[PDB]
């Protein structure tokens, strides 16, 4: 591990310094269906006409990115995504830009979102939930080692693959930071107290969100929920959490450590770091190596009927792709 | 039940992230 990582940082650093650019054209892909929608761009199932392969293309309208002040966050996402490599992170195949939009072509992950499955099913069993949590633990350990903070962990950002494993997507708030950071971003339900409290934070926000995930997976609903964000923020800083009566004893305490308001007592930010998590009673059966190798028995395999099948994804209205005669935000996005 | 409460709530669908 410390060994594995050391080598991993070396590769990430190479890519960090020399990020790839315009590795494709819009015209090489056949637009097929929208798999998801964004606040300034959507995601489409697309087909590379030369290779016959399908991918998921993320399109971002340059002007909307500017109106929403997400330029640097958009630059972070691409730079970071093209440099990373782990079994549980989506692969950025290509990226290019044109007069109107920015494009990120990634590997298509046929299984759908963890969200849809969780919602439909209700709640996952601790064993099923732990299978997932363990993969997020290894991803964070990998991510933080490269000085990155993910910042948007939620069922909506985790995709299931043919093999029943996890694929983390959406690095829109990912940042390589040595030291503290101050942007208020993420999803309300998963916001750590420090963030909502505007005090400046580090990786520990990623360990809080994990606690919120495991809980949402095992209970079927978030530990803090209301109808309007302010009410949510209220519960989060309150430092009070109630556990469903079916949570195991080991789960109740793993969670009490991750959902530690005091980030100087919070698992993942202590002296032992991630080991305090990997070595917790709840994970006693977990064979970390076996998981990293994908040799464990996945409890659930979503089934897709052939390539390009999009049944595990919701139907969206198809807004048409428009591209201006004129370049739109050339200077802002020159490094993209 | 908390579950029932969550289901009748306004945030059961896909949650968007907060920018500004
Ligand atoms: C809904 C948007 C935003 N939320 C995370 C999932 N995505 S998405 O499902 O389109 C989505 C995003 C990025 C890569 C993908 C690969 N395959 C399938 C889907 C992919």
């Amino acid at each position: 591990v410390k060994e594995f990582l050391a080598k991993a940082k070396e590769d990430f650093l190479k890519k960090w310094e020399n990020p790839a650019q315009n590795t494709a054209h819009l015209d090489q892909f056949e637009r097929i269906k929208t798999l998801g929608t964004g606040s300034f761009g959507r995601v489409m199932l697309v087909k590379h006409m030369e290779t016959g392969n399908h991918y998921a293309m993320k399109i971002l309208d340059k002007q909307k990115v500017v109106k929403l002040k997400q330029i640097e966050h958009t630059l972070n996402e691409k730079r970071i995504l093209q440099a990373v490599n782990f079994p549980f992170l989506v692969k950025l195949e290509f990226s290019f830009k044109d007069n109107s939009n920015l494009y990120m072509v990634m590997e298509y992950v046929a299984g759908g979102e963890m969200f849809s499955h969780l919602r439909r099913i209700g709640r996952f069993s601790e064993p099923h939930a732990r299978f997932y949590a363990a993969q997020i633990v290894l991803t964070f350990e990998y991510l933080h080692s490269l000085d990155l903070i993910y910042r948007d962990l939620k069922p909506e950002n985790l995709l299931i693959d043919q093999q029943g494993y996890i694929q983390v997507t959406d690095f829109g708030f990912a940042k390589r930071v040595k030291g503290r950071t101050w942007t208020l971003c993420g999803t309300p339900e998963y916001l750590a107290p420090e963030i909502i409290l505007s005090k400046g934070y580090n990786k520990a926000v990623d360990w809080w969100a994990l606690g919120v995930l495991i809980y949402e997976m095992a209970a079927g609903y978030p530990p803090f929920f209301a109808d309007q964000p302010i009410q949510i923020y209220e519960k989060i800083v309150s430092g009070k959490v109630r556990f469903p009566s079916h949570f195991s004893s080991d789960l109740k305490d793993l969670l009490r450590n991750l959902l530690q308001v005091d980030l100087t007592k919070r698992f993942g930010n202590l002296k032992d770091g991630v080991n305090d998590i990997k070595n917790h009673k709840w994970f006693a059966t977990t064979d970390w190596i076996a998981i990293y190798q994908r040799k464990v028995e996945a409890p659930f395999i979503p089934k897709f009927k052939g390539p390009g099948d999009t049944s595990n994804f919701d139907d969206y209205e198809e807004e048409e792709i428009r591209v201006s005669i004129n370049e739109k935000c050339g200077k802002e996005f020159s490094e993209f | 039940t908390t579950y029932a409460d969550f289901i009748a709530s306004g945030r059961t669908g896909r949650r968007n992230a907060i920018h500004d």
